[PDB]
């Protein structure tokens, strides 16, 4: 809402953009404090009672530091390799062998 | 407001540092539980150590049953206090066990309230031992006291050791394991630990940087 009023006012341009930074830094400062994996998997998707709903909603609003934080990146990486799990730390030669085998 | 009036007359005299008003109520020895809950859920020792009252702390440890001497210890190492830490380590029930060495989560089955703060969770992360917390805050006097008692940080294993203990902690909660490794290396890579833990420290600093 603040980031859309910034494009409609254009004279109080810097003030709404100064308030949107507080609205983003609150979320990043909450994200920092989580310790167990249950707290991370309670923040990144909402109340259930995958499906990464808050992350897919933070793409639309472009909150870059909420997605570029390590506590979200490790949760995305454990989905990006969700059955391979030994290729997660290998050389680029082993990765090129994979794409050559699949392309063949 | 579950507490009685003797509870308030005890708690406020503890949190203000009245040596006679607390000495008289422990000497009266009538209708008083040393455990209590005030506001957030303060203890006797948690209140008495949060502002540096050594004379009260020498008296509260005279009784046998205090259930929260672990969070007074972490709160005292988190601050600069040294003589309070000497008093807490001088306690007999704390000393004659592997309590220095064990993490609160890995300390036992851990149903006791020994490292417990309030009711929700331990003050800090459950992986943090006292010697690691001393090395984070860089208190050179506390590290020497804890190293004389016999607590040394254990080096974490290699990235893919594949030992039974490492796999079991990896199959459940990968994230807390990866966080605990960084807490251990933040403990080891500090000038407090490096200077007072081993002989020839410049070589182990050059080696740990690798």
């Amino acid at each position: 809402e603040l980031a859309k009023l910034a494009n409609i006012e254009k004279e109080f341009k810097n003030d709404y953009r100064k308030l949107s930074m507080q609205c983003k830094d609150f979320v990043v400062g909450v994200l920092d404090l989580c310790r167990d994996s249950e707290e991370v998997e309670a923040i990144l998707n909402g109340d259930l009672e995958a499906s990464l709903s808050r992350v897919k909603l933070a793409i639309k609003y472009e909150v870059k530091k909420f997605v570029a934080h390590p506590n979200c990146q490790q949760q995305l990486l454990t989905i990006w390799y969700e059955n391979l799990s030994g290729l997660r730390e290998q050389t680029i030669a082993i990765k090129c062998l994979v794409v050559l085998v699949v392309a063949l | 407001t579950s507490l009685t009036a003797e509870e308030e007359r005890f708690l406020d005299a503890a949190e203000y540092g009245n040596i006679p008003v607390v000495r008289k109520m422990l000497e009266e020895s009538k209708t008083l539980n040393v455990n209590c809950v005030d506001y957030m859920g303060q203890n006797a020792l948690q209140l008495a150590v949060g502002n540096e009252h050594l004379e009260v702390t020498e008296l509260l440890l005279k009784k046998e049953n205090l259930a929260r001497i672990g969070d007074a210890l972490l709160l005292a190492i988190s601050k600069g206090y040294v003589r309070i830490v000497e008093a807490i380590l001088n306690h007999p029930g704390f000393a004659a066990s592997k309590r220095l060495t064990l993490s609160p989560c890995e300390q036992e089955l851990q149903d006791d309230d020994f490292y417990a703060y309030d009711e929700d969770g331990t003050r800090f992360s459950p992986d943090i031992t006292p010697i690691i917390l001393a090395a984070h805050c860089q208190k050179y006097e506390v590290v020497h006291m804890l190293l004389m008692k016999g607590a040394r940080i254990e080096r974490p294993h290699d990235y893919f050791c594949k030992c039974g203990d490492c796999m079991e902690k990896q199959r459940h909660d990968s994230f807390s394991h990866s966080r605990s490794r960084i807490n251990a290396y933040k403990g080891l890579a500090s000038p407090a630990y490096l200077s007072l833990s081993s002989e020839d420290p410049v070589l182990t600093a050059l080696e740990l940087s690798n």
